[PDB]
């Protein structure tokens, strides 16, 4: 970042660092729900 | 009234704002059958 | 005037209501269309 | 498939997530379908 003003955030455990796990969304009127373990399970381990 | 839940509150059944009644029932998910016994009352047997 | 008050007991809420029950030609709609008409129904009312 | 110890414990560790699944009998012939499930106010789930 050019200068530190514009957005930082002082936190040991940064989430930058960490590789994204998932996605954020919105669903309809915006209700935040971590909703991908379910639709990601699948099974992916005979056809392929 | 005292209610008593565990301290991992969900922010998303507030703000939907549900029947409390526990599980959810009544003529809302349904209309195109004449009666559907007990099972969509209180069965506690699969996922919410 | 009113200690007979059983004429004079009328209130019946239709303001809101008509257009949803005249736009429908017969109204035998499935649950989940039934479910979305009855939340915009109530979203409408609380934001009247 | 040989190892039928190993592969009911994977279709029970499928099945105990919630998602549709075939009868206690296995009927992998036929056009058999689990039974329809009652569901909240969200709209018509699809494949992903």
């Amino acid at each position: 970042t050019r200068h530190a003003g514009d957005f930082s955030t002082v936190s040991e455990q940064d989430p930058r660092q960490f590789p994204p796990q998932g996605i954020f969304f919105y669903n309809k009127d915006g209700i935040l729900t971590q909703l991908t373990l379910r639709d990601a399970m699948g099974t992916i381990c005979h056809s392929s | 009234e005292f209610v008593a839940m565990p301290v991992s509150t969900d922010l998303q059944y507030f703000r939907t704002a549900c029947n409390p009644r526990g599980r959810a029932s009544g003529m809302l998910y349904m209309g195109d059958r004449d009666a559907d016994i007990e099972a969509i009352m209180f069965d506690h047997t699969q996922s919410d | 005037d009113q200690l007979l008050g059983v004429l004079l007991e009328k209130a019946p809420p239709l303001s809101l209501l008509s257009p949803i029950n005249k736009f429908q030609p017969e109204g035998h709609l499935n649950r989940v269309a039934r479910a979305a008409l009855l939340s915009d129904l109530k979203r409408r009312v609380c934001a009247d | 498939m040989l190892h039928d110890n190993v592969t009911e414990s994977l279709r029970r560790i499928t099945a105990s997530g919630g998602r549709l699944n075939p009868t206690e009998p296995l009927p992998i012939f036929g056009g058999l379908r689990p039974a329809t499930s009652a569901g909240i106010a969200r709209g018509q789930a699809s494949v992903c």
